[PDB]
């Protein structure tokens, strides 16, 4: 029921400054020219018609045929001739549709127009605005890029070599006939797991990308978690070949629990399930599923074989010279102050994660904006040391 | 509302001072203003205090007498109007002040000082030249308080507001300056041009001050001054710097004439005239792999006629071009002639010069035994074979002249068209007198056709692109003339306005005097040659109203259909700005509104413009899009897009672009018309096996190069109207890419000149950090050896630091040197 | 995410805090002249505002 | 008896910035480069033949 | 007002919901019986004239519009489970006054003016969590902001019960305005769940 | 320490750039002509058709004009119930309508039959159309498969396996000696069980090998369902389609669910799945014996219910393997080499050796990473490509085993 949709908006994120310039201001009148010009073109071309040609053959044969009164129905069935609808109230028509009949368009399932009286369908609502059963294609393709994110150049390297099999070199396997679906497990600290996010918009950067996170231990009866998961990569390969990205429940969702029966009917049902979409033999597609965990341990056996599920990888913790670099990314944007204080705050720093740095950054121009508002703060070279501290790392009772 | 109560007791403190200050005698006038201002130059290295004494202050600032005490009054009135201000009070406040130090009252102070005077620089008449100084003087002051405190590039943006590049030059030092450099390039793309031209002009003179000869080169190109280009390859003296110049004229496709004086000069005009493009470009796509000829029939997927047959011979030359080795061509080529059938014997010879252009030497040999052939196509053909052979790359004999020498003006059109199209091929940028003074009198000939009068014109424009050749035009506009506006009008004259184009690319202004020439003409084609020529003049300028007005003009009924001009509007629209991101990704929804709501004709004209923003780069909403709009009603209008979606993915060897082909090759197998296309669009999309890009932006995509746009341009302006042109005779117009067909790999060589294997990081390089004018910032390092696809959005990078590049724009060609740290 | 912005917690109200929440609840009614409402807070021990 | 009628479907076009500002570069260069009928005469004193629809 | 009697013989009006205005004077409109029901739009009102999300008067068979009637969604349905802005100013407030000093500069400034956190880089407030026992702890300074920014005071316990759905409509479209503070009391979701 | 009233303005005007209000202003007219322009659409119409259907096959939609008085017994459809002896029809409708109808001149009682739909004329209710719908729902597409399964070298051949169920499955298919050496008819079923591994694989081979009436895969977990009797007429259309379909062979795989554990909790547990099981059964009874129609049903565990005694004389000749041997492994080796660039040159025995009992999936899975390492090598070619084969497939093993 839903194929694509218009992307008429986004216009040019590159403005190379993003700070208040002169070239960022030459920039943003380019753009605002080019918006008139199309308005104007646009404006121009519609009302300057290129010919009065009677009612543009609209209102003359079928808009009175059509009607006046309408009412909306869904679309059941098609057969050569007429249609197979049902409309409202639990009505069904077989009716042959010829006025404005798009047959591409009106498809099964989707609301189309009843004239009344001698109850012919008449016309289709395209946009129907109401595929509200399941949405998880509404997040699709997200506009992050590699840009956003640096210092992990190793990993970066590995998954795009193990996503550009496909697309890129795609005969590279196909005369190796395996077309290998194996996605990609990623480990990690808790800390992080939104740069497993951030580390899959590398690839997001190319067609779709779906999200599975938290879920539930699949107590449903009809079970169909890794199932309508399934049929939703099937719709990815219906629409550009997209990712799973199924963090944290590569891990609850499939846990290597002891337990062999009687064990919510998961680890019958969803580790059964993931292996037999993670199998190349059942189920063709070039999706690629990632599969991103902090947990390690809990890797159940069927998933830790890379014989199906290949491409292991391993994230590690940020290094002095990565560290660097995403304060400067996430310090970008606020323009921290002009002494350049960067060094002295990660030279002694251990174990600080990607979510720690957005937070300490965030918390830095915060506490300046509590009263220091100084625009570059220059407290900032010392408050974004007293704010990194900001407690809140770990605290449980005493015990040593 | 409750404040901290030592601000209170300061608020209060400030109160009584000011009150002082604010009293009858002014015997405490003086000591009042001495306390205050001591503080009030505190906080910015306060204000929020004296926010409602802005009556008062004004009162005592004027009560104040002349001298010391009326200055300082001016003084904290101006580093107080930065909040109180109504107007530039502060600068009528400062100007009437000291002009002792300023920089000391903060920085926020001195921006905001910078920017008032700047806004009063461009507010201030002509006759006001008074003030004008004490406002130089203060920028001269500031401008080295930009420099220090890491503010140059505002300091750029109030020279260029007062128009002090000149003096930018004198004060910026070069630890600094490539970053101001880079902020100047970044603005030129979209300053009109007596400014663009002043900041290009600048950035000469700091590169040329700086040493930094090889990017001023790409500037001096912008600049599109062939004249500066001698004077700066002149300026610079060492054998590194000489001998990369070359490689950027050769590269860029222009010869430069020059004398034998020079050290190496033999090296020098040899790798401007791409003698060793053929060797090192085959030597590196063996080193690849990628030189097994690669059938038309596996990459159409046959698993599950003359016509189709000719387009997979086109798409095989195509996919074997500048490469030489073919076989199918070669061995039974004179069979395949023979079982081919009509008019497609010329594009079949001319297919076999692609797959035999830039190499003089064996296409020549292996061409000779087919200039003799029986048939006239044939034999056209090979003449046009030999054109594409000797096009883009330079020979020192210039044997295409001698070897076009009975064809040139032969009697037979077939043979005409094919000698003069490859001439004009071959001198595609020569600018050669010689060629000219043989070419224009053939122009000049009653007895040819109409088509080929066309030809004849494109063959000049493209010879003399962007050389303003007055009598070039004087012979377009006589012939013009002297021809019938009724047979003129028909379906063929569309080629005279391209040259005129041509010959004024990217010059401007004087094409008044070239229209007003043409303003006899009547309107059915007037109206069309006057917008091609100044659409084509002013292309890759960012100029928005040449745009505004096609936009008026194709948006008329135009309903003997003189709406055909319509079509080069558009054309227009995506040719004037090109040159960025920005002006292409929303002209290019501009097009989409165009399809989205728009004539048969206009909608016809679209994917041609669709197709030259963005050649040879497959953005995927383009590809969408023009997908959707290829099973259009109007078989014009799938036409197109068959087409565009070929240009857009030439080059490229995009695997699911091709995948999509495919699919409409499946879905158009009933249809012959648009299957042979789409097996057209296939072969460009695996053009040269990806090897050579198609797009005309080179040297890091900013650089328009006039022969290879002249001959896209070319194809568009055929690509206008195909359904008649294409199907009738125009199978030989479609060589115009090689104009366009440059290698996008990265050859190293050595001070010595021998071919290096240092290995360098590609990947993305897209901004990061807008701070400043600071370089485009590469992620994704896949590193490997130096031959390396540089495709569009991505770029290259050195490994190490270890191997110095005689330029920082690292594609087609470089140097690469040992570095005096490297160990 | 959603949470990490702030974590900012509600300490019991004190005898003084007490105090004021009697004031500003007391202001609308009428009451006798004389009354120690800083002893009335200090003798709940604790409690909330509620 | 007469319509006096203009089909033009014309608007004007909307061009602000860089448009305008080599707009003013086109202004830079393209610097250089009845009553006496109609008062008193009103056509009231004609003359008329014998036959002449007169109230 | 017979011939008005005769006109209500055939049901007078029917009253619609309108809420897609077609170009091509169309109404979706939806009727309380039935529901939608595709029409054209009456002379006296333009297509322009339609304003979505309002009640409309139809006719008996055809259904052509009559008059745009006022808002009947709204009243019937105002409360849910949500509230619109109340007074509870500040100035009753009291005891917390070193802790609103903090609520103030997370949930104030962002709404006020969201220009200087742009400014500042950072420009991400988006949640508080506000712990404490319970009394002086229940809803307040949930309704104190409500004023000071004219958000709402959408006030949901949490300790409803499906979980799914339900807050949908709350979070995009029965806001009823872009400012909204959507007050949620004690977290009933123990960890884990 | 909050005094942001007033000073919040003073230092938002305290900084900035000398234009950073103008490009505010600018971006703001950016957004504002986006939204003028998101207004200002092209194609404003919904309602799709504008021409291609509304030029020439609206001059036939003249013609449904003109022919409107007829093609107007659309009305409604509902389900008929049963009938008399012959004219009368008692039906329940969809109106919850006990309605019978003197059946339409145009219709034969033959074709209604019960429980199928017909749309009814409101003018007199008459049998006019009796739809056969036979709509399958996205689901169902995915119970019924693909029919050309396509032959291999008996997909690994387990010798044992495959030739016991050639017996039960290709000899009837083939019917030369079931009808009179033998019992009247063949065995009455095919219990294809085994641990995750070679279940079904034989399946498919035998599907291939016999003629077009193909299996389709039917999963218990999804015949298992939410609500009451979706379970039994997702059977009831399986045995349709599978009828409809050449008699094909139905798949019944994972039996673990639709028939349950052993036990039900308090009979209240799992009861749909106890309402799929007597429908299930009322279908694969048989009733009259038939050679025609095929029936296996394929678990890892013998799970099944109290019918595991009923189906000796419906559900007979369980079988399994699921253990390859040695001989077994390097065969579905063989049979995995001939797909890929590679060849057995490779001494592939000695990695069979390496792995005791790797199932099939396991060595098409090292066949798979054996071709993962060439590509990731970049070296396409793998007939010669053997000790690097030989590297990856035991390290992977290693993996497998450890990681
Ligand atoms: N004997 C075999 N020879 C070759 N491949 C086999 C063999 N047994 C299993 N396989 C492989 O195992 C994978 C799945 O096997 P199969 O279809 O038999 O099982 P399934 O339907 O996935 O379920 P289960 O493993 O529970 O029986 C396929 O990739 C198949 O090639
Ligand atoms: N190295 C990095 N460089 C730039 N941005 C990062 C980096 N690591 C994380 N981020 C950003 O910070 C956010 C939190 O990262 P992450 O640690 O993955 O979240 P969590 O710890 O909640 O799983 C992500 O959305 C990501 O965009
Ligand atoms: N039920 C009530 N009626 C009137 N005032 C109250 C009530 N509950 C608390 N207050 C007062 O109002 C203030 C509310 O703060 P608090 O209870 O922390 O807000 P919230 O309930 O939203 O967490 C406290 O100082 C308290 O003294």
């Amino acid at each position: 029921k839903k194929t694509k949709g218009p992307d008429a908006a986004s216009k040019l994120p590159l403005v190379t400054p993003h700070t208040q310039c002169r070239l960022k201001l030459l920039k943003l009148e380019r753009i605002k020219d080019y918006l008139l010009m199309e308005e104007e073109f646009i404006r121009n071309q519609e009302q300057m018609k290129p010919l009065e040609e009677k009612q543009e053959e609209e209102r003359s044969k079928v808009d009175d045929l059509r009607g006046t009164p309408m009412s909306v129905g869904t679309l059941e069935e098609i057969i050569d001739d007429h249609a197979i609808v049902s409309t409202s109230v639990g009505s069904e028509h077989y009716v042959s549709i010829l006025s404005f009949v798009d047959k591409d368009l009106l498809e099964p399932g989707c609301s189309v127009l009843l004239n009344h009286k001698v109850h012919a369908v008449i016309g289709v609502l395209m946009d129907d605005t109401d595929p509200l059963v399941t949405v998880m294609k509404v997040e699709k393709a997200p506009q992050e890029t590699y840009a956003d994110i640096g210092g992990l150049d190793n990993q970066i390297q590995e998954i795009k070599e193990s996503v550009e099999l496909p697309l890129t070199h795609p005969e590279y396997y196909e005369e190796m006939g395996i077309k290998p679906p194996k996605g990609v497990i990623l480990y990690g600290p808790p800390g992080t797991g939104k740069t497993l996010l951030a580390k899959a918009v590398a690839n997001q950067t190319s067609a779709t990308f779906l999200r599975v996170v938290g879920s539930e231990l699949i107590q449903k009866y009809l079970g169909d978690g890794p199932k309508l998961v399934r049929e939703l990569f099937r719709v990815a390969e219906e629409h550009a070949p997209s990712i799973v990205f199924i963090d944290e429940i590569d891990a609850i969702g499939t846990k290597r629990y002891d337990s062999n029966s009687g064990g919510e009917r998961e680890i019958q049902r969803t580790m059964l399930e993931l292996l037999n979409q993670l199998d190349g033999f059942d189920s063709r597609g070039d999706v690629k599923v990632i599969m991103a965990t902090n947990r390690i341990e809990t890797l159940d056996p069927a998933l830790i074989r890379p014989g199906r599920i290949d491409r292991k990888i391993e994230f590690p913790l940020p290094d002095e010279k990565t560290k660097k670099r995403i304060f400067q990314i996430h310090t970008s944007r606020m323009t921290l102050a002009d002494d350049v204080t960067l060094d002295d705050l990660i030279m002694a720093k251990d174990d600080l994660s990607g979510a720690d740095i957005k937070a300490i950054c965030t918390e830095a121009g915060l506490m300046a904006l509590r009263e220091r508002r100084m625009k570059v703060t220059n407290e900032d070279f010392k408050k974004s040391k007293e704010n990194v501290l900001y407690k809140k790392q770990e605290g449980t009772p005493e015990g040593l | 509302q409750e404040l901290s109560e030592e601000d209170k007791q300061l608020q209060d403190e400030l109160e009584m001072l000011v009150e002082r200050l604010g009293e009858k005698d002014t015997s405490l006038y003086r000591p009042a203003l001495e306390e205050l201002r001591r503080q009030i130059r505190s906080s910015t290295t306060p204000l929020k205090f004296l926010r409602p004494h802005y009556g008062k202050l004004k009162e005592i600032y004027e009560n104040m007498a002349p001298g010391e005490n009326k200055r300082f009054a001016a003084d904290i009135i101006s580093v107080l109007a930065m909040t109180m201000s109504g107007e530039r009070e502060c600068l009528k406040y400062r100007l009437v002040g000291s002009q002792e130090e300023l920089a000391s009252w903060g920085h926020e102070y001195v921006r905001h000082l910078a920017g008032e005077v700047a806004k009063e620089w461009q507010e201030l008449d002509d006759a006001e030249k008074v003030q004008r100084e004490p406002l130089l003087t203060l920028v001269k002051e500031i401008v080295p308080y930009n420099m220090a405190h890491n503010a140059e590039h505002e300091a750029c943006d109030l020279l260029m507001e007062i128009e002090q590049v000149d003096m930018l030059e004198k004060d910026i030092d070069e630890n600094a300056y490539a970053k101001v450099c880079l902020y100047l390039t970044s603005c030129v793309n979209y300053v009109p041009e007596p400014e663009n031209s002043a900041l290009l002009r600048c950035a000469l003179g700091v590169f040329r001050k700086f040493s930094r000869f090889p990017e001023a080169l790409r500037l001096a190109l912008m600049l599109n001054d062939m004249e500066l280009v001698e004077d700066i390859f002149t300026s610079c003296k060492d054998v590194v710097v000489q001998k990369q110049m070359a490689f950027m004229l050769g590269r860029h496709g222009v010869f430069l004439e020059l004398s034998e004086d020079v050290e190496e000069y033999e090296d020098l005009t040899e790798i401007m005239s791409n003698v060793q493009l053929n060797s090192n470009f085959l030597a590196l796509a063996r080193e690849l792999d990628i030189m097994e000829p690669k059938v038309p029939d596996d990459i159409y997927k046959t698993h599950l006629s003359a016509r189709m047959n000719l387009a997979s011979s086109f798409v095989n030359g195509f996919v074997n071009a500048a490469f030489g080795q073919d076989k199918l061509l070669t061995d039974d080529g004179n069979k395949w002639l023979y079982k081919n059938k009509d008019h497609g014997m010329l594009s079949a010879a001319a297919s076999l010069g692609m797959i035999l252009l830039w190499d003089v030497d064996g296409g020549l040999t292996q061409i000779d035994k087919y200039l003799y052939s029986s048939e006239d196509y044939i034999k056209s053909g090979a003449l046009l074979a030999c054109g594409i052979v000797n096009s883009g790359v330079r020979n020192e004999c210039d044997p295409a002249l001698a070897l076009l020498s009975d064809y040139v003006l032969h009697n037979s059109n077939t043979m005409r068209l094919g000698s003069i199209f490859g001439l004009g091929l071959a001198y595609a940028g020569s600018n050669r007198e010689d060629v000219l003074t043989l070419l224009l009198p053939v122009m000049g000939d009653s007895k040819s056709s109409m088509e080929v009068a066309g030809v004849t014109a494109l063959a000049c424009g493209m010879i003399a692109v962007g050389s303003c050749n007055g009598d070039v035009t004087s012979t377009i506009l006589q012939t013009i003339m002297e021809k019938s506006e009724t047979e003129l009008k028909d379906t063929y004259a569309r080629w005279l306005p391209l040259g005129l184009g041509l010959n004024h690319l990217g010059k401007g202004e004087a094409i008044e005097a070239i229209l007003a020439a043409l303003e006899v003409v009547s309107e059915p084609f007037r109206s069309f040659a006057n917008t091609l020529v100044d659409v084509c003049a002013y292309a890759g300028s960012g100029n928005v109203l040449k745009v505004q007005q096609l936009l008026h003009i194709c948006s008329e009924h135009f309903d003997a259909d003189m709406g055909a001009h319509q079509g080069v509007a558009v054309l227009g629209i995506a040719l004037i700005a090109m040159g960025e991101e920005i002006g292409a990704e929303m002209a290019l929804r501009t097009f989409g509104h165009l399809l989205r709501y728009g004539e048969p004709t206009l909608r016809r004209a679209v994917p041609l413009a669709l197709a030259l923003i963005s050649v040879s780069n497959p953005r995927l909403n383009i590809l969408d899009t023009l997908s959707k709009f290829s099973h259009d009603a109007d078989p014009e209008v799938s036409y197109n897009s068959i087409f565009a979606m070929g240009m857009v993915g030439s080059g490229t060897n995009n695997a699911r672009l091709a995948a999509m082909l495919r699919q409409l090759a499946q879905y158009h197998a009933k249809d012959p018309n648009n299957l042979f296309m789409v097996r057209l669009a296939q072969g460009l999309t695996h053009l040269g096996k990806g090897t050579l890009t198609l797009c005309p932006y080179h040297s890091d995509r900013q650089l328009m190069s006039q022969v290879a746009v002249a001959g896209l341009l070319t194809v568009l302006v055929s690509f206008l109207d195909v359904r008649n042109i294409i199907l009738g005779k125009s199978h030989y117009v479609l060589y115009g890419l090689v104009a366009a067909m440059q290698p996008r790999m990265l050859v190293t060589f050595d001070e010595e000149l021998r071919p290096l294997p240092v290995s360098v990081r590609v990947g993305q390089a897209v901004d990061v950090v807008g701070q400043a004018g600071k370089p485009k910032t590469i992620t994704g390092f896949q590193t490997h050896t130096t031959p390396v696809l540089l495709a569009h959005g991505e770029r290259a990078e050195l490994a190490t630091e270890e191997f110095l590049p005689v330029t920082p724009i690292l594609e087609g060609f470089v140097i690469l040197r040992k570095n005096p740290n490297y160990d | 995410p959603g949470r990490i912005d702030r974590k900012i917690e509600f300490p019991p109200p004190n005898e003084e805090a007490r105090l004021d929440i009697l004031k500003i609840h007391s202001r609308k009614m009428n009451l006798t002249r004389g009354i120690n409402l800083r002893k009335i807070a200090e003798l709940m021990p604790g409690a909330s505002g509620a | 008896e007469v319509p006096k009628e203009k089909e033009k479907e014309k608007v004007s076009t909307a061009v602000l910035s860089i448009t305008a500002k080599a707009k003013k570069k086109e202004k830079e260069k393209e610097k250089k480069e009845e009553k006496e009928k109609k008062k008193e005469p009103e056509p009231n004193f004609q003359l008329l033949d014998n036959p002449a629809r007169v109230m | 007002l017979r011939e008005e009697l005769q006109l209500l013989q055939e049901q007078g009006s029917y009253v619609g919901e309108v809420v897609r205005a077609m170009d091509k004077k169309k109404v979706l409109v939806k009727v309380h019986p039935e529901g939608k029901f595709v029409v054209d739009v009456d002379k006296n009102i333009d297509i322009n004239d339609v304003t979505p999300n309002c009640r409309v008067a139809l006719r008996n068979d055809s259904y052509t519009l009559h008059k745009i009637l006022p808002n009947k969604v709204d009243p019937l349905v105002s409360l849910m489970m949500v509230e619109k802005v109340p007074d509870s100013t500040y100035e009753m407030i009291g005891g917390l006054d070193k802790q609103i000093k903090e609520i103030k500069e997370v949930i104030e400034l962002p709404v006020k003016h969201p220009e200087l956190f742009e400014a500042l880089g950072i420009a991400q407030p988006k949640g508080v969590l506000l712990y404490g026992p319970p009394g002086t702890g229940k809803t307040l300074l949930a309704r104190a902001v409500a004023h000071h920014t004219d958000c709402t005071f959408i006030r949901v316990s949490g300790s409803e019960l499906e979980g799914a759905r339900m807050v949908r409509e709350l979070f995009v479209m029965a806001r009823e305005h872009a400012p909204s503070i959507i007050f949620m009391d004690e977290i009933d979701s123990i960890g884990s769940s | 320490r909050a005094l942001d009233e007033g000073d919040i303005a003073l230092l938002k005007t305290y900084g900035q750039s000398t234009y950073s209000r103008q490009i505010k202003q600018v971006e703001d007219d950016i957004q504002q002509l986006l939204k003028k322009i998101n207004e200002l659409t092209g194609i404003k119409e919904s309602d799709t058709g504008l021409a291609p259907p509304a030029l020439w096959d609206l001059a036939a939609d003249k013609q449904t004009l003109q022919s409107e008085q007829p093609l107007q017994v659309a009305r409604c459809t509902k389900i008929i119930n049963a009938d008399s002896e012959d004219p009368k029809y008692i039906i329940n409708v969809k109106q919850f309508a006990k309605f019978v109808v003197d059946l339409s001149d145009q219709v034969a009682p033959t074709d209604i039959e019960e429980g199928m739909r017909v749309g009814v004329d409101r003018n007199k209710y008459q049998i006019h159309i009796p739809l056969p719908p036979k709509i399958d729902p996205t689901v169902t597409m995915m119970q019924v498969e693909e029919k050309p399964d396509v032959t291999y070298s008996d997909v690994g051949g387990c010798k044992e396996q495959i030739e016991k169920l050639r017996e039960v499955v290709e000899t009837p298919l083939l019917h030369p000696e079931r009808f009179v050496n033998l019992g009247i008819e063949p065995p009455k079923g095919v219990l294809l069980f085994g641990p995750p591994g070679t279940g079904k694989t034989l399946c498919a081979r035998a599907v291939a090998n016999r003629t077009d009436a193909c299996f389709i895969r039917v999963i218990g977990s999804e015949l298992v369902q939410k609500y009451v009797g979706e379970g039994a007429r997702m059977v009831r259309e399986l045995f349709e389609m599978a009828r409809t379909k050449k008699a094909c062979l139905i798949f019944f795989d994972e039996i673990d669910a639709i028939g349950g554990a052993r036990f039900d909790d308090g009979a209240g547990g799992d009861n749909e799945v106890q309402r799929t099981m007597l429908e299930l059964i009322n279908q694969l009874d048989g009733f009259d014996p038939r050679g025609n129609i095929k029936v296996l049903m394929a678990t890892n565990r013998p799970d099944t219910l109290d019918p595991a005694l009923m189906r000796p004389g419906r559900l007979d000749r369980k079988i399994e393997f699921s253990l390859p041997d040695l001989e077994g492994r390097t065969h579905i080796f063989k049979i995995h080499a001939r797909s890929m660039s590679v060849e057995r040159d490779i001494r592939f025995e000695l990695l069979a050796r390496l792995c005791p009992n790797s199932t099939g999936a396991e060595i098409r899975s090292v066949c798979t990473e054996a071709g993962m390492f060439a590509i990731r090598a970049r070296r396409k070619i793998a007939t010669e490509k053997d000790f690097l084969e030989a590297v990856n497939k035991v390290i992977k093993s290693y993996a497998k085993f450890s990681a």
